[PDB]
RNA sequence: UUUCUAAUUUUUAUAUAUUGAAGUAAUAUGUAUUGAAUUGAAUAUUAAAAAUACAAAUUUAAUUUGUAAUUAAUAAAUCU
RNA sequence: AUUUAAUUUUUGUAUAUAGUUAAAAAUUAAUAU
């Protein structure tokens, strides 16, 4: 008995990269980015530094008992622009807990608003040392 | 030494789902054929050798023919000539006489003369012999109508009260028949069936009106033999000296078999003429219930090699085989 | 024992890769009990040949052991009211958190700073009072919430 | 090549040449059944038809109902489909989106006359 | 042999014709099929070669008897043989 | 609650079933809707697995004393034809 | 349903205890006390083939 | 006119939740995924149950047992009155779940009512399973016309069509109210006779077993030669004579009168004679065999 | 799935697409920057020729290109030719930039300081309007 | 696949007694109740009752076709007996209609009302054409419908191939592949079928040429284990185990090994359809396919899905032979805030939390 | 053991024509009758001196 | 096993069914005796009593009822 | 599908109480001329 395992017909083998530019893939994804910003789902954002560091009041409507509303501390910024990736990855500090979480930032559930002026190179500094100690003395040794 | 990534027993070759479908053979084995019957398990070899070894015999056409439903018949004026050689005999019973009127019939529509003194002298003797019923009556009043003589089936008919015989439930009909095929119109039918109700001989379980159209309407399905409209105005016969399956049956099952040797057709008229002292006669009930399902089911040593072999019944037949015509149809 | 079988299609990751992502915490992995209870749990070892969230602490019942760190201080008669975790017991732990990266179906991920649990009993009936940590939404199942009534908030 | 491979590697173009065989007759007697009378037995009524059945709702010998499907596509239906334009599409169905979630069926008895034909369950 | 003749009746009479060409050619691969292919199988009487003109076959079977199933791989070690 | 099955069965023949249309205390509108408030019962006992094969009835008063009333060979009643 | 090793220790035990060929096998079948008495002779399984039960 | 699926609202309701047809991790179940090669139809399962293939298709002819494939041309005489030679379907595993014909379509038209004449307006009784099999509304025609009402005797309705068919022990009055038993002792016979078939009828009648009331019957030696003759009269007056032929026996009789018994009573019930409670129930029917 | 159905980690092939899907890991998939170490046969990677080491690899980068900017023309040999035009391109996108960030960043690559003297003064002027493939990839027809 | 197996039926007893309706014998000419009783009487068995009126049957079917007729309300469902579905009109068990190719353009991750997060990959479905009608011998069920792909200049393909489009008029497509119709479903050669021939609610399957990953190894074609790391193991890190078991001496054919690992036909069998942008003919579906971007991937429709038909009368109905858009309809007006289509929530219950059921109210959390 | 014997086994004998000659033509194992009963077509053209 | 040839021993031998005999009636030394809580033909043991035929059972806590009433059912006739 | 949950019917049956299913979980899809 045998088996093929590898299939190059023309219509497998061929492939569309050529005639690509047929396709404005970004100015679609800009277009599939606004039409998340327009349901509410997302607000813009045009930051490289001024968002390493704000105040995210976190929202997440998890139906859990009700919305989980948690004071943090950003610390990603994933992705600079208001395209689909967003993440702040916000430490946030729950009461006694160190739970570094990162929103998708598309999330209808998971809204959040950041406040600038607190950007500070410093406070972020602040907090990372906060998880550098949080993160070394939890494995419970 | 122990938890397989691949739990399970499927198989490594047996999958091609037509030739080992993956289905339990608990749920499979009901679909086993154990009575399995069109490609069928007897050859044309023995088709010959079963025949015999029943004990039955091959005439030539004129005598008799296994006909298309394979149905033993015997030819018309071979009929007669056994009522002319065995009206002597003493095993020559009743019912034997009027036998021969309605083999009769589809000549004596065909040759209306010729073989109308054939039935009379069928009758005649009957009168002799035994000393006058309803079997003749009926029979030959039938006869009468087919010969188109419809006054001799109101001379027949008239006769029953003539002699006591009430007519019978037949009776009616031998006429009913007679007033119709012979050009006459209803209400000369009608009239008769409407007799056979007052009388309770017939029995209609409709308005009156409507059975009567029933009866009629079974009456011309059966248009008269040199008609051209029915069963009985068909001629084709299937000419046949042995049925081409010998082992077809009239029931259910393989153990219901149409053609039974001779030497148990002999022990089945036995019991059928005897006292039943076991199973009720003369009733829709049937104390014996038909289960040929829960009957034997296995092939014997009969079923394989085949029936046994017993010469054939065949004549030394001085006379001549000489073949000098081609005869059919009557 | 939830395995995999890496094969470039069957392969646990490392969380940060989407639900159902990777590490089950196989058999003993010392978790942080915080129930309020005598488990001090700079250690209570698990037990039970599988943890996870999307491994669903619903199903499984995962027995876990108390590999003790055993107290901070008590004291008192030889035999006193029952809350105060014998040195070696095995008890059916609740797990809390991780501290790995664990993904959920709305892209959200936490990693938290210690993975902890709560002392349940044999029935889940939580052997502590209160709970003085957070826990992820894997909890809010009927399987233990109807016994661990809301000790507190969740993230 | 095996055995069952074989053959079919030697009857594959034997049966095509049987059944476009039968369809090369099969126009013959759709000619001398022009000008001949209405309709013989001839494997039918004898045309290049299929007679409809009737029967096709069956209960079973376990009591449950098994409906045979049969369906007849008709070559000349076929063919005004290759050659016309089909109809615009009702934007009753393409601006509507499809259901993900079908719902499980729900009993019910029809009207206030409860025939409903299942003979029973309670 | 009759789940094989649910799938087709025509294999059923080939797998015979086999075992009988089979019969004496098995030793070299050309004659063990090329008279297979030369018998054509019909399930029922319609066939293509009206324009061949198969002249009938005028025989009848020899043995009335039954036909016993033998295990293809049957092995008779010792022959009636004189010799005993 | 009795056999979870639950319209397992949802099944009886034209034949061997009795009618169709039964009602409770309504009528539609046809003057004339007095039916049943009719039961639900299971079909004849075990379907065919007992008796997979039936014999022809005729009406009772057509089957009780059938008489033998014939023409040539055939037996000719109100209804049935029959070759005796 | 205990096979009775040969055909002939079958024995009729109850009054609705009679035989059947259930498939080429003699067999008893009971309504009443259903498999508690029943008896099935030795015989090949009811679709057996000449190369697996001979 | 109901919905014939539940609503979610109506599904969240109760607890329960909507099936997936998804992404779910479940099976989703679709076999046919890689084994049927070829156009697979929307039909859920029509390939399953031949193992799911759909390999071979083309041949005519199957291993048929009785009523199947090719079996059309034999009579058997369930298949006969009960498949049309023509609709004859393949083997038992290899059914037809879905067959796909080309072609164009013949619709026959449908089978009109024989011996009924356009327009006539029947009126209707309406049966359903509700009713014990006792009841009189259970074995006779649903639709009940002008033209099938027998007129020449007394009748308010078409007579029964099916009747119950049970072996029947003893002469109960079912409903006869004089069973008479005429004989002439001037005729003579050693052995089983027509005179002694019915002259243990009267014993049989008379018995100490049968619940027929043994002072409603009469024995009558008759002079003239009188075949044995059993005359049963029923309430509406209407006598009826068992045709005594030759070979009876005391357990025909005894069946011929109770069997007809019910025709009879149903004819009389036809007329419009109110009709009693019967207390033997021959026919069993609020029994069940028990051990 | 929800999850990459290829998991973070797996080399694809030579000759296969972005096939672009959520990962936490880092490709370029563009190789825009000038005199860089990252050999490869992925896209953000210029051909890595063949060669003992990453370092020994780079010491064939450094005397291949001071030697075809000492005398224009350098009959290289293999994949290193499909390497060398890119760092053509790239010495020319070192030598137009101009800034001294630049000119050490060449400074640093080549054996012989001359050459970043020449690099910077007849590139501007020779290339000031060509603006990307300055390096002609014309084969020899003798296989060595 | 119990629960897969149809109610089964046996052919030898689809009889009169079974059938669900009145029975009907055939006579060649019309339909009747009784059995075609033969011409020639010889022809009769003994003893076989040739019936031709029968008080029994004829009233059981007296009261179903005048009792269809007077509470018609009632038995409506029933009129598929006598009115057959005609041929055309999307038959829901029949119909089939052909796919579309596609192009695997980017990945994007898309949320819910509810907060359901999808890896969804956008297939663009540049320009697909009916290249070609084909059969085989004109049987039955062996109908397929070619379609075209990527208008291209005629020179990218070879002569030979392009000479084909050339000659069927189609302005000749990059790629052509070939979907199994019901003749019901054909269309002309020329039709230039739309994304929106798809609906955003359908379960599409999809068959592309999964990325390929070279001659990989046993450790990662399949899932071996194999090595301990330090513990031994003089030259035995990933390869295979005993490959016979030891007798065979036949590596019993099937063995797992090393191979090319994938750069084979891949199929997902039921994905369904998330967004719709037709005015970008770009599809999108809540999935990752392990392609290279620019595979051409095919899509068929999901036929039936967990023992139900998709295109029923309860969960939509498709633009059947494909969605032809309307007249006064153009696309180079609208942009794409219009064009977009998107489908309803495909799990019932935000997915991070458990289903309502699973997920208790304060009012069990206050149990007292 | 040995090797099967692959021969060419001889066929077995026709039917024998039926026998409407009453000579007794069904015996087999007679002085006069030679075994083979082959009066087959245009043998009487075979007239042998 | 000189070579051409002829020939009488052949992977062809016979396989256990017809018949779920199931209607036909109040009784009567007698519920023997013994052992037995009880036992009446069917607890236990005991079994050659009688007369006007029906004691090796099912059934019941015991009985009565109720099943049951010593019968046609010829594979032998080899099949070659 | 063989590391079992929560629904929902805990009523049928009787000293405790069943049975189709669904969600979730064990996370992955496969075509040689
Ligand atoms: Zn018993």
């Amino acid at each position: 008995g045998y088996t093929r395992e590898r299939t190059n017909r023309h219509f497998f083998v061929s492939r569309a990269n050529a005639f690509f530019s047929r396709l404005p893939i970004s100015r679609i994804q800009r277009a599939l980015a606004m039409e998340a910003i327009k349901k509410g789902s997302m607000k813009p954002w045009k930051h490289t530094k001024e968002q390493i560091i704000g105040s995210p009041i976190t929202c997440n409507f998890e139906y859990n008992p009700r919305p989980v509303r948690l004071i943090g501390t950003v610390m990603d910024a994933h992705t600079e622009e208001t395209s689909i990736k967003g993440g702040l990855k916000v430490y946030a500090r729950s009461e006694e807990a160190n739970m570094m979480l990162w929103i998708p930032a598309g999330n209808p559930k998971l809204k959040y608003e950041v406040t600038a002026a607190k950007g500070s190179f410093e406070h972020y500094l602040d907090e990372r040392s906060k998880w550098d100690e949080a993160w070394l003395t939890g494995r419970a040794r | 030494k122990g938890w397989t990534h691949n739990p399970g027993h499927t198989r490594r070759g047996g999958k091609n789902l037509a030739w080992r479908p993956k289905i339990s053979d608990a749920k499979l084995s009901q679909f086993v054929p154990l009575a399995l019957v069109h490609p069928r398990r007897h050859p044309n070899n023995w088709q010959e050798r079963q025949f015999n070894a029943l004990g039955y015999t091959k005439w030539p056409k004129d005598i008799g023919f296994y006909n298309a439903g394979d149905n033993f018949e015997v030819t018309p004026e071979a009929a007669w000539r056994l009522y002319v050689h065995a009206r002597d005999e003493p095993y020559w019973g009743k019912l034997h006489c009027e036998k021969t009127i309605i083999t009769l019939l589809p000549v004596v529509e065909k040759a209306p003369k010729e073989n109308m003194e054939r039935v009379l002298d069928v009758f005649r003797h009957y009168l002799k012999r035994y000393g006058a019923d309803h079997y003749i009556y009926n029979a030959v009043m039938q006869a009468a109508a087919f010969a188109k003589n419809y006054e001799q089936a109101e001379q027949l008919f008239k006769e029953m009260e003539t002699l006591g015989l009430e007519p019978n439930a037949q009776s009616y009909v031998n006429m009913m028949l007679a007033a119709k095929l012979c050009g006459l119109p209803p209400e000369k039918s009608e009239a008769y069936f409407k007799r056979a109700v007052k009388d309770g001989a017939m029995q209609s379980v409709m308005r009156m009106d409507t059975e009567f159209r029933m009866w009629m309407d079974q009456l011309d399905r059966l248009g008269s033999f040199t008609a051209s409209s029915g069963y009985l105005s068909v001629n084709e016969e299937g000419a046949k000296p042995m049925p081409r399956d010998m082992w077809a049956i009239w029931g259910w099952h393989r153990s219901e078999s149409k053609f039974i040797s001779r030497r148990d057709l002999i022990m089945q008229q036995v019991r059928a003429r005897v006292h039943s002292g076991k199973e009720l006669v003369g009733t829709v009930y049937t104390k014996t219930r038909r289960q040929p399902w829960a009957k034997f089911n296995g092939m014997l040593r009969h079923d394989y090699n085949g029936p046994s072999y017993r010469a054939p019944t065949i004549f030394p037949d001085a006379p001549e085989y000489t073949n000098e015509a081609g005869h059919k149809a009557f | 024992i939830i395995r995999r079988k890496g094969s470039y299609r069957s392969r646990w990751g490392n969380g940060t890769e989407g639900y159902g992502a990777g590490v089950p915490l196989s058999d003993q992995v010392k978790l942080h009990c915080v129930d309020n209870t005598n488990c001090k749990h700079v250690r209570l070892i698990a037990k039970a040949t599988a943890e996870r969230f999307a491994h669903c602490r619903v199903f499984p019942a995962v027995a876990h052991r108390v590999s003790v760190q055993r107290f901070k201080g008590r004291g008192g008669g030889g035999e006193v009211s029952r809350h105060r975790v014998k040195p070696g017991n095995i008890y059916w732990v609740c797990l809390f958190t991780r501290r790995q990266t664990n993904t959920r179906m709305s892209g959200l991920q936490t990693n938290f700073d210690r993975n902890t649990c709560i002392i349940m009993n044999d029935q889940r009936v939580p052997l502590g009072t209160r709970v003085m940590y957070c826990a992820g939404r894997h909890v809010n199942h009927k399987y233990h919430l109807k016994a661990v009534v809301l000790a507190n908030f969740f993230v | 090549d095996s055995f069952k491979e074989h053959y079919h590697r030697v009857h594959l173009p034997r049966r095509l040449a049987l059944q476009r065989y039968i369809k090369r007759e099969e126009a013959r007697l759709s000619r001398h059944k022009g000008k001949a009378v209405a309709a013989a037995a001839a494997a039918g009524v004898q045309p290049g038809e299929v007679a409809y059945k009737y029967n096709r709702w069956w209960v079973s010998n376990d009591h449950e109902f098994v409906h045979q499907f049969a369906f007849v596509e008709d070559p000349d239906v076929t063919r005004e489909k290759r050659n016309t334009l089909p109809l615009v599409t009702k934007e009753n169905i393409w601006k509507e989106p499809q259901q993900t979630f079908f719902l499980p069926f729900a009993p019910f008895v029809r009207v206030v006359d409860y025939a409903k034909d299942p003979d029973t369950k309670f | 042999l009759s789940e094989m003749y649910e799938r087709d009746p025509c294999m059923v009479m080939w797998w015979y014709l086999k075992d009988e060409v089979n019969r004496h050619f098995v030793r070299k691969l050309k004659t063990r099929t090329a008279p297979l292919e030369k018998a054509w199988l019909y399930e029922d009487s319609v066939h293509p070669h009206a324009e061949k003109n198969p002249r009938p076959l005028v025989w009848t079977d020899t043995a009335t008897m039954g036909w016993r199933y033998k295990d293809p791989t049957f092995q008779r070690r010792w022959s009636p043989n004189q010799f005993m | 609650v009795r056999t979870e099955d639950f319209f397992s069965k949802e099944a009886v023949s034209h034949a061997r079933r009795v009618s169709w249309a039964p009602h409770t205390t309504e009528k539609k509108v046809g003057a004339f809707a007095k039916l049943s408030r009719s039961n639900f019962n299971d079909p004849l006992p075990v379907s065919f697995q007992s008796e997979p094969y039936f014999e022809e009835e005729i009406e009772a008063y057509r089957a009780h004393h059938r008489p033998d009333v014939y023409v040539y060979k055939y037996n000719v009643s109100p209804t049935h034809l029959s070759l005796r | 349903h205990p096979g009775l090793v040969p055909r002939d220790k079958l024995k009729l035990h109850c009054e609705f205890c009679r035989f059947h060929w259930v498939q080429d096998t003699l067999v008893v079948r009971c309504a009443a006390h259903p498999k508690e008495h029943n008896q099935r002779e030795i015989w090949l399984e009811p679709t057996w083939t000449w190369g697996k039960q001979q | 006119a109901p919905a014939s699926h539940y609503t979610f609202a109506n599904l969240k309701k109760l607890g329960l939740c909507a099936p997936q047809v998804a992404l779910s991790r479940q099976p989703r179940l679709r076999p046919h995924v890689g084994h049927l090669n070829g156009l697979v139809y929307p039909l859920p399962y029509y390939a399953m149950w031949r193992g799911n293939h759909d390999k071979y298709t083309y041949n005519q002819a199957t291993p048929a047992r009785w009523g199947e494939g090719n079996t059309n041309t034999m009579y058997h005489q369930h298949y006969a009155h009960a498949k049309c030679p023509t609709d004859y379907g393949r083997g038992g595993r290899e059914f037809q779940f879905l067959s796909v014909k080309r072609g164009k379509l013949k619709r026959k038209p449908l089978p009109t009512v024989q011996y009924v004449d356009p327009n006539s307006k029947p009126q209707w009784v309406f049966k359903s399973w509700h009713n014990p099999l006792s009841a009189p509304s259970m074995w006779e025609r649903e639709v009940q016309y002008p033209e099938h009402t027998p007129a020449h005797t007394g009748a308010k309705r078409p007579l029964a069509v099916v009747a119950p068919k049970t072996s029947h022990k003893h002469l109960f009055l079912m409903h006869m109210e004089k069973v008479t038993v005429t004989v002439s002792p001037l005729l003579f016979g050693y052995g089983h006779t027509l005179q002694k078939a019915a002259l243990d009828f009267y014993r049989r009648g008379l018995s100490a077993r049968s619940p027929f009331p043994s002072d409603k019957m009469f024995l009558y030696y008759s002079i003239d030669h009188i075949t044995p003759k059993i005359e049963v009269t029923w309430l509406d007056g209407s006598v009826y004579v068992p045709p005594l032929i030759e070979g009876v026996k005391a357990q025909d009789l005894i069946q011929m009168v109770m069997e007809q018994a019910w025709l009879a009573a149903d004819r009389m019930s036809a007329e419009g004679r109110v009709l009693n409670p019967i207390a033997i129930d021959d026919y069993k029917w609020e029994q069940l065999i028990a051990f | 799935g929800r999850p990459p159905p290829v998991m973070g980690h797996a080399k694809r092939m030579r000759f296969a697409g972005v096939d672009d899907n959520p990962s936490v890991t880092h490709k370029p998939w563009d190789t825009s920057e000038p005199l860089m170490a990252d050999y490869g046969w992925e896209r953000g990677k210029l051909p890595k020729f063949r060669a003992r080491s990453p370092f020994h690899r780079q010491q064939i980068a450094r005397r291949m290109v001071t030697e075809l900017i000492r005398k224009d023309y350098v009959i290289v040999g293999g994949a290193r030719a499909p390497a060398l035009r890119i760092l053509a391109d790239h010495v020319v996108e070192l030598a137009k930039a101009g800034d001294t960030d630049s000119r050490q960043q060449l400074a640093y690559f080549l054996h012989d300081p001359l050459m970043v003297d020449k690099a910077f003064d007849e590139y501007p002027r020779r290339f000031r309007d060509m603006n990307a493939k300055y390096a002609m990839m014309t084969r020899l027809k003798g296989r060595r | 696949w119990y629960r897969c197996y149809p109610s089964l039926m046996e052919e030898k007893d689809r009889d009169m007694y079974h059938c669900y309706y009145p029975y009907l014998f055939d006579h060649g000419d019309k339909m009747s109740l009784y059995p075609k009783i033969p011409d020639n009487p010889r022809e009769w068995q003994v003893e076989q009752l040739q019936t031709t009126y029968d008080a029994i049957r004829e009233d059981k079917y007296d009261a179903f076709v005048r009792l269809r007729a007077k509470f018609p309300e009632l038995y409506q469902d029933t009129y598929a007996w006598d009115n057959p579905p005609p041929f055309g009109e999307f038959n829901m068990f029949y119909s089939v209609r052909f796919g579309m190719i596609g192009v695997k353009a980017f990945t994007c991750k898309d949320y819910d009302d509810l907060g359901n997060q999808f890896d969804c990959t956008a297939f663009w479905f540049p320009d697909n054409q009916i290249v070609k009608h084909s059969t085989r011998n004109g049987d039955v069920g062996t109908d397929k419908v070619y379609v075209g792909a990527m208008n291209v200049p005629v020179e990218f393909h070879k002569p030979h191939v392009a000479a084909f489009y050339k000659a069927a008029g189609v302005p000749v497509k990059h790629v052509s592949a070939g979907f199994p119709v019901t003749p019901d479903a054909y269309a002309p050669v020329g039709t230039k079928l739309d994304v929106r021939h798809f609906k955003p609610g359908q379960e599409v399957t999809i068959t592309f040429q999964n990325t390929d990953y070279g001659y990989q190894g046993v450790m990662f074609r399949h899932g071996f284990d194999g090595g301990y790391v330090w513990l031994g193991d003089s030259k035995w890190q990933r390869r295979p185990g005993c490959m016979g078991a030891e007798g065979q001496k036949r590596i019993y054919p099937g063995h797992r090994m090393a191979g090319q690992t994938g750069a084979s036909a891949e199929t997902y069998d039921g994905v369904p359809v998330w967004r719709i942008d037709y005015k970008n003919s770009l599809i999108y579906l809540p999935t990752l396919i392990d392609a290279d971007v620019g595979t051409y991937v095919k899509f068929r429709d999901t036929i039936n899905t967990k023992g139900y038909t998709l295109w029923n009368e309860h969960r939509g109905t498709p633009p059947f032979p494909t969605f032809i858009p309307s007249e006064e309809e153009d696309l180079s007006k609208l942009a794409t805030d219009e064009g977009q289509l998107t489908s309803p929530p495909l799990y019932m219950y935000f997915r991070d939390e458990f289903a309502a059921a699973q997920l208790v109210t304060q009012a069990d959390v206050e149990d007292a | 053991s040995s090797k099967k014997d692959r021969t060419f086994k001889v066929m077995p004998v026709p039917p024998p024509p039926p026998a409407t000659t009453a000579v007794e033509q069904r015996d087999d194992f007679a002085d006069n009758r030679g075994l083979s009963a082959t009066t087959r077509t245009l043998s009487p053209t075979f007239r042998m001196f």
